[PDB]
């Protein structure tokens, strides 16, 4: 969705994979925050209590049990954090049949948008471009450096395959709500998919750097009902 | 004719420490004048400063990079505490290659010259620190700027290769009397071990960077897809380099840490051959790793899996480190000096940069985090206070035994407290413009990115005035410095006793551990006449 | 190759015609070289290797 | 005299007073035009750089 | 220590050289390369003579620090057990470095072999690019280095046994038996039928087939400056290490092109 | 002439011009080069 | 009803830069021979239609048309 | 430069470490062709003389101020380092000893003496 301006977490999720990222996420915190509060407590203690001390205890500087205990607790903690990274890694993708698939070719500075099935017999694919509005032909209520001419409009509870490349230089796809970040490198072909639970306006921006036209270059995906899709595909 | 065959055609190895201290603090204020310029057009929506120029602004923030990874870091943590140090440590008059320390030196001067005139003629180079191929190519980036920018990778890298031949030889064969390779102090070892990454990792970089340049100007097509070549290559052949480089920077520090450690609260380091086997496991693991900074790329998915599971185990040898330094603070007395105050905000700052490594190091978390501000915030806890602190701490421990000149307490306190505060308030809203979604490299952003962008601001000008302030802390060094070895205690190198007087003390002053702070304090140009002794 | 030495000599007075033909790949000059014309590398006999345009 | 030279020159390097790379009496022809032409190598190298940055080619 | 006149010699066995400006000259003459090759290629000088003054400076820098090596070596006389040890450690770690550059050239040949792109249509070496044929001057060369590898070893087991002819003869067998793989390998650059820009292929053929050539420029010339200090009476039957270095980075050449014989010009299908 | 003063490569006491012009004149130029560089890029794309 | 490409085992990976090439190479094989109206080559026509971006159909349609096309479309 | 030697008795300098030469059509030999501080070394190793020692410290006995150790060198210091009379018992302690001041060593307590040759 849109940026929000003090955020402070997250944007809203539309789509099961981007749950699944936020629950792995705050299922690591927990042993962060362990560890930081454990080590914070052990400098305090240190400070408030052995600070100028008349009495040194020069000779303890061996330890046999204590370092079993610094060296196997932390490995329970890392294979309790990678069962579930592992299960969400596999589990998580399109094991059965895709629905659509549209190719988002990126292009210098603009986006080029093409959906290739509802072919006619002559080859008459539906495609379009997408700019970014200019800060000078803005309407009322637009937003800046986000808003397009041309918007990526999509079904809901529909599995979407997005075929990614490029034409000139290395680019990003990337919807942070959809949980969507892949490359687009100009000789091979990459592919993602996407879910969309409920309708709205999904808005992203590009990552890999470009040249001077990095930060004009906005994705935007509207996510319409069926109905709307077919009224919307018999017009362009 | 005399300073020319003692400050230029030099043989001794702690003369040209003071040089590589001279050219560092040099390439650290460019740098730092460079990344005020950036951080004060990243403050509120619009083109403010810079006024539509795109470029220049990825100009400035490639030599930003550049000349403090390779300008800043490595001459002060190689030059100024290795080649002085480590023969003064094992005991050892000079270096086995001094006309190679000569000349790993001077090839630094004319890599200064060309990064600097890489950004006069042309636009520039705005490829980023990591000069990608098909961006870096004769399309957008058609001129000698880039050309030049290679060339100044190069020298380095000889510089760099020819100090870590000359540290692995000087250890191994010219020591003292009564020293085996297991009686060395922890800093020897740590010089080491970042000299070995030094050998192992470098000519990768210098095959893809010569690479690149053929098939920027000799019509080659390594990289090109056109001709039958695909970029990726040339991000394995760079990240290859790129992860040792990463612990090439933190190795001197932490050794340095352990002195201190050691020192000011009066015990030994717990378990010094657990933190030596920890080192080389650090050492050891930093190659097995390279393609967790590519996970967006296209990889396969049983490819993912080995590099999230060889990435998190790297976390258990520097918790060994922690600890054993937690350990070794905990029994003892502590007072609180200038270099224990950098020592006691490195162990806290370098665990919470480090705890967000490995957020990022599934492949599943780094779908929302690749190419966003959260890398940034990680990556600058580590650099900025781990890296810069320790090399703080080093010279506030170290420069009177050098110079023979004190400094004044105060000043250096009010310049620690101005770096913590200004340092903490800078990057640390990097992680909630990075968790709710703003892009890296971008000069213009919309209008939601706008507070946080007000803050980190703000911490950037508290940060040049205790630069302004370290530079006046050295002008009342070198001025009256005599005289200020009175104003307070901190100029003793260990307290009295608890039943030690303080007629006995004035007797028998030093008590330490290495060779270091029993010498004379102008050290002597030939230190060693007669053999040192060790049982 | 002194039998290969009586196969090349006559591979010079081919038209441009008769040369086997180009792919893509084949001759990529996107950077002109700094060394006389544009066309022609360190090494270059015209008896065996030629550029048609 | 003979091809043992090595018994004379050493005791000429030992006992010399002026540094190794200019005792012999042959130094001169190699340390005259060596220093002669860096000094135009550097001095051209200093000129197409600064000439340069005002956009003037060649 | 308790040796009577002891106080007049030097009380450790370690070389403490004297001042030296050769530092700061390769220096200057790198920046003089440097500087040069990044504006000659754009424009901006035209003459191509202050290129060829740089690479000359350059080399007459290594020759002249190699001159200190030597008079400090056999005429001075400070050179003990232990710095001997230091100098082979030394050498030992630039051969191991020298080995690695070819170690990406190699991971850049198998990330190509194994996985070709569409462009080429799927195929090593691709439609229209006739490769070398192996069983041709590329068997030439292979047996002259292990006729040269075999040669040097009569050279190095004949000053031991203090016999002059039959170290100066030997070196010179094998002088004359790598100027004859260059004259060979300059033939077989010129009637080839790729170029360096024809594809993936002749653009990673001619960069680690390139860099040996460079490589065995150096053993010309190293044994050229050991045959000419054989010559001349430095070299005693216990003390020699301009040839210990020779021998050794000769072998790592031979293994080198063994492994440059068997990726490069026979395996391409 | 091993003392306090003996390893620097610049004098700092009994000097004509007083150590605090060469002191401040080094920070000058280390902080004034990165602005001469972004003034000129700057007046050669037109924008003032 | 909305359908596409579905799972195709022998490429399961996520670059699909294979399936392209190979599905255009088979539906000008099954075109060769056997007629150009034929009714399992439009199967491919819909597979390679759905993946490879038009500009690289287009390059591939002028190379084959100048006779310089790197393939093995002679059966 | 001047008289050749034979023994390390005879040796007073550098001025004596010259030697003879070798013959024309001869590969020479190291007692022929040898100057510096290497023949110096070479005199050493065909008697049995080490000249460059490298036996560490003594450690069988304590040091008391009636009998100290005797640390020998040809300067006014040496620096010396203390780990223990079983050798490996005190941690590394360095010390300097002088001409007017005796080291003692804060943790074992064993006193140096420098002797001066
Ligand atoms: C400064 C040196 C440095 C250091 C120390 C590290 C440390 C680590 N780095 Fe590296 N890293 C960089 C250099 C460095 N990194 C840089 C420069 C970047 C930015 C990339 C760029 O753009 O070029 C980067 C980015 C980066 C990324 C993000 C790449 C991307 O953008 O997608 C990742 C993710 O895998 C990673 C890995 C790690 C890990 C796991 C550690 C770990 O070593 C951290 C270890 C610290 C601890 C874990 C503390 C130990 C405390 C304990 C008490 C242990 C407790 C045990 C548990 C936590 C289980 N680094
Ligand atoms: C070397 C590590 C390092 C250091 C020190 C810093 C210093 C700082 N960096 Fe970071 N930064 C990077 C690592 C580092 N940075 C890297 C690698 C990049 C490039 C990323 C890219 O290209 O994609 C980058 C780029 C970068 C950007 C641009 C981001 C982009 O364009 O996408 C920004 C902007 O906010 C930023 C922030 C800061 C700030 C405010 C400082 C301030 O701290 C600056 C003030 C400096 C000081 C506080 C220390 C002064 C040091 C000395 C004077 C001490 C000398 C030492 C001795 C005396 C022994 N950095
Ligand atoms: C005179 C100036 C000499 C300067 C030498 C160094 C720079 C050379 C750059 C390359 C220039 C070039 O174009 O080289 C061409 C040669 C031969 O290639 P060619 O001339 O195209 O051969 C075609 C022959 N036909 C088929 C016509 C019969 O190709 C070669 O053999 C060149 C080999 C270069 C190897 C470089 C390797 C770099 C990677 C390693 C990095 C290490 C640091
Ligand atoms: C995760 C842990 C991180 C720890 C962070 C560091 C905390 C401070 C540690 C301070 C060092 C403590 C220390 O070295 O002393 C040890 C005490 O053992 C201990 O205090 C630990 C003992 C562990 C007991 C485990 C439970 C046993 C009871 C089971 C009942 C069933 C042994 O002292 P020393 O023997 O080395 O002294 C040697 C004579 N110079
Ligand atoms: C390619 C760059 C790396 C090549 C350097 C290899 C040097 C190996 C030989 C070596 O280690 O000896 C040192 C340099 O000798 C030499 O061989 C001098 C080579 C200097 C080349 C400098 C790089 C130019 C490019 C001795 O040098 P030393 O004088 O300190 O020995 C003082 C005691 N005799
Ligand atoms: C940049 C190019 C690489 C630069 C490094 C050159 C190779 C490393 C030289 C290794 C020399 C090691 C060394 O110290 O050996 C001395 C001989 O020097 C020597 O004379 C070795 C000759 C080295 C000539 C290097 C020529 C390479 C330049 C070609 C560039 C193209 C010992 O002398 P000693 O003890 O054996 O004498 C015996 C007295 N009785
Ligand atoms: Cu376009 Cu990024
Ligand atoms: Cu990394
Ligand atoms: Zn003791």
């Amino acid at each position: 969705d849109v940026p929000t301006p003090w955020g402070i977490f997250f944007q809203d999720s539309a789509t099961p994979n981007m749950e699944g990222i936020i629950e792995l996420h705050n299922n690591i915190m927990f042993y962060l925050v362990l560890i930081l509060t454990f080590v914070s407590y052990i400098l305090y203690t240190i400070i408030y209590n052995y600070s100028n001390a008349t009495i040194v205890h020069k000779y303890m500087n061996h330890g046999q049990l204590i370092e079993i205990v610094w060296t196997t607790l932390p490995a329970v903690i890392l294979l309790i954090i990678a069962f579930p990274s592992f299960i969400l890694l596999y589990l998580c993708d399109e094991v059965i049949s895709p629905a659509m698939t549209i190719k988002a070719i990126g292009l210098q500075w603009y986006w080029k948008y093409e959906y290739s099935d509802f072919i006619n017999d002559d080859g008459e694919i539906v495609e379009f471009e997408s700019y970014v509005i200019p800060e000078e032909l803005l309407e009322d209520g637009q937003l800046r450096l986000l808003d397009v001419d041309a918007s990526v409009v999509v079904p809901v509870d529909t599995h979407i395959r997005f075929i990614v490349s490029s034409a000139d230089v290395i680019h990003d796809f990337c919807v942070p709500a959809l949980g969507v970040k892949v490359d687009a490198s100009p000789g091979r072909l990459n592919q993602t998919s996407a879910l969309i639970q409920r309708e709205g306006v999904y808005y992203g921006q590009c990552s890999e750097l470009c040249g001077v036209m990095h930060s004009a270059m906005p994705i935007k995906i509207e996510a319409v009902s069926l109905y709307e899709f077919i009224n919307w595909l018999d017009e362009q | 004719m005399n300073y020319i065959n003692r400050w230029l055609f030099s043989t001794n190895a702690k003369d040209i420490a003071v040089l590589y201290f001279i050219f560092a603090l040099f390439c650290g204020l460019l740098g730092s004048i460079m990344s005020l310029i950036l951080r004060l057009e990243l403050s509120a929506p619009g083109n403010q400063i810079l006024m539509g120029n795109h470029q220049l602004f990825n100009v400035v923030a490639t030599a930003h990079a550049v000349l403090m990874v390779f300008f800043l870091v490595m001459p002060a943590a190689i030059g100024f505490f290795g080649n002085y140090l480590l023969p003064l440590m094992i005991g050892a008059s000079d270096m086995s290659f001094a006309r190679l320390n000569n000349i790993s030196f001077w090839l630094l001067p004319p890599a200064l010259v060309s990064l600097l005139a890489s950004a006069l003629i042309e636009n520039g180079a705005g490829t980023g620190w990591t000069v990608y191929p098909p961006l870096a190519g004769v399309q957008s980036h058609s001129g000698p700027s880039v050309d030049l920018a290679i060339f100044a990778l190069h020298l380095t890298s000889i510089s760099s290769l020819l100090g870590a031949i000359n540290f692995i030889t000087t250890t191994l064969n010219m020591r003292t009397i009564g020293m085996t390779m297991s009686k060395l102090p922890l800093f020897v070892w740590a010089v080491v071990f970042t000299s070995i990454l030094l050998l192992l990792s470098l000519p990768v970089l210098s095959a893809g960077v010569t690479l690149l340049l053929l098939d920027r100007n000799f019509n080659t097509s390594f990289f090109e897809p056109a001709g039958g070549g695909d970029p990726i290559l040339y991000q394995h052949l760079f990240w290859f380099f790129g992860h040792p480089e990463v612990y090439i920077l933190i190795i001197p520090g932490f050794g340095i840490i352990s002195h201190i450690v050691s020192t000011y609260s009066k015990k030994p380091v717990f378990g010094a051959i657990g933190m030596v086997y920890a080192m080389g496991s650090i050492g050891f693991l930093g190659l097995l790793v390279w393609s967790h900074h590519m996970y967006t790329v296209g990889l396969d998915v049983d490819s993912r899996a080995y590099f999230t599971s060889a990435t998190m185990v790297i976390a258990v040898p520097t918790g060994i480190k922690i600890f054993s330094w937690l350990a070794t603070l905990y029994g003892g007395s502590i007072r609180y000096t200038t270099p224990m105050l950098y020592a006691f905000a490195f162990l806290f700052l370098f665990t919470v940069g480090g705890l967000s490594g490995v957020v990022l190091s599934n492949a599943s978390l780094d779908i929302a985090f690749h190419d966003t501000y959260y890398v940034i915030g990680h990556f600058h806890y580590v650099l900025s206070l781990g890296a810069v602190f320790s090399l703080f701490a080093g010279y506030y421990y170290w420069s009177p035994l050098i110079t023979g000149l004190y400094y004044n307490n105060n000043l250096a306190n009010i310049q620690f407290w101005l770096l913590f505060i200004g340092t903490n308030v800078t990057f640390f809203p990097m992680h909630f413009l990075g968790l709710n979604g703003m892009p890296r490299r971008i000069p213009d952003y919309p209008d939601a990115f706008a507070g946080w962008n007000a803050i980190s601001s703000f911490g950037s000008l508290i940060s040049i005035i205790s630069v302004i302030l370290f530079a006046y802390v050295i002008y009342d060094q070198l001025v009256n410095g005599l005289t200020n070895k009175q104003l307070s205690t901190n100029s003793l190198f260990k307290n009295p006793d608890f039943i030690e007087s303080n007629i006995i003390f004035n007797d028998n002053s030093i008590k330490s551990s290495s060779i270091d702070f029993l010498l004379t304090s102008p050290p002597l140009p030939h230190t060693f006449n007669t053999p040192a002794i060790q049982s | 190759e002194a039998e290969h030495a009586e196969h090349r000599a006559h591979n010079r007075h081919l038209s441009d015609e008769e040369w086997p033909k180009a792919y893509p790949y084949q001759n990529v000059r996107r950077v002109d070289f700094f060394w006389g014309d544009g066309d022609k590398t360190l090494f270059w006999n015209p008896d065996v290797n030629r550029h048609v345009k | 005299t003979a091809t043992e030279k090595i018994i004379e020159l050493q005791k000429f390097y030992q006992s010399t007073n002026k540094p190794i790379y200019a005792a012999h009496p042959r130094s001169k022809y190699y340390l005259i035009p060596y220093f002669g032409l860096l000094g135009v190598s550097v001095a051209a190298t200093l000129f197409y750089t600064g000439r340069a940055c005002f956009g003037i080619k060649d | 220590m308790r040796i009577q006149n002891r106080e007049n010699l030097q009380l450790f066995p370690f070389h403490l050289v004297t001042n030296s400006p050769w530092p700061l000259t390769t220096s200057l003459a790198l920046m003089s390369l440097a500087l040069t090759l990044g504006l000659t290629m754009h424009g901006y000088i035209g003459n191509h003579l202050w290129l060829f003054l740089a690479i000359s400076l350059v080399l007459s820098s290594i020759f002249l620090w190699v001159r200190d090596v030597v008079i400090e070596g056999t005429y001075l006389g400070d050179h003990t057990i232990a710095v001997r040890k230091g100098l082979n450690i030394g050498f030992m770690l630039f051969v191991l470095s020298e080995i690695l550059i070819f170690a990406a050239l190699f991971w850049s040949y198998f990330h190509s072999a194994m996985g070709p792109t569409i462009e080429i249509g799927c195929q090593w070496p691709p439609v229209g690019i006739t490769s070398i044929k192996p069983t041709e001057l590329p068997l030439l060369n292979t047996i002259i280095l292990l006729a040269s590898g075999a040669t040097v070893t009569w050279a190095h087991h004949s000053i031991l046994y203090k016999d002059r002819q039959g170290t100066l003869v030997g070196l010179f067998i094998t002088t004359l038996l790598i100027i004859l793989f260059v004259g060979c390998q300059v033939l077989e650059y010129t009637w080839a039928t790729f170029t360096i820009a024809d594809s993936v292929f002749g653009s990673i053929f001619y960069a680690g087939t390139g860099l040996h050539f460079i490589h065995m420029v150096m053993l010309i010339v190293m044994l050229a400056i050991c045959y000419a200090r054989m010559y001349f009476y430095h070299f005693t039957s216990n003390h020699h290490l301009g040839l210990e270095t020779t021998i050794l980075y000769l072998h790592v050449l031979d293994i080198i092109w063994l492994f440059l014989y068997i990726v490069f010009y026979w395996w391409g299908c | 002439d091993v003392g306090p003063y003996s390893n620097l490569p610049f004098k700092v006491k009994n000097r004509r011009v007083p150590y605090a012009v060469p002191h401040f004149l080094f920070f000058a130029i280390g902080m004034g080069i990165p602005f001469f560089a972004c003034y000129v890029q700057l007046k050669r794309s037109g924008s003032i | 009803e909305l359908k596409t490409v579905g799972f195709d085992a022998r490429f399961p990976q996520q670059n699909q830069t294979k399936h392209c090439y190979q599905s255009y190479l088979d539906y000008h094989k099954c075109i060769t021979v056997k007629g150009e109206d034929f009714a399992p080559c439009k199967v491919f026509w819909k597979t390679y239609n759905s993946l490879c971006p038009s500009a690289w159909v287009e390059e591939w349609d002028e190379q084959r048309e100048k006779g310089i096309f790197p393939g093995n479309l002679k059966v | 430069q001047f008289k050749t030697a034979t023994s390390i008795a005879e040796v007073e300098g550098l001025e004596n470490l010259v030697g003879p030469g070798a013959k024309t059509g001869t590969v020479p030999t190291d007692l022929e062709q040898a100057t510096g501080l290497e023949r110096y070394e070479l005199l050493g190793k065909l008697e049995g003389i080490e000249v460059f020692d490298e036996t560490p410290l003594e450690a069988v006995r304590k040091g008391t101020m009636k009998d100290p150790i005797l640390i020998d060198s040809y300067d006014d210091y040496r620096y010396v380092g203390c780990t223990g009379v079983p050798a490996d018992s005190h941690n590394i302690e360095w010390l300097k000893p002088t001409t007017e001041k005796n080291a003692r060593c804060w943790e074992c307590g064993s006193v140096y003496k420098l002797n001066f040759l």
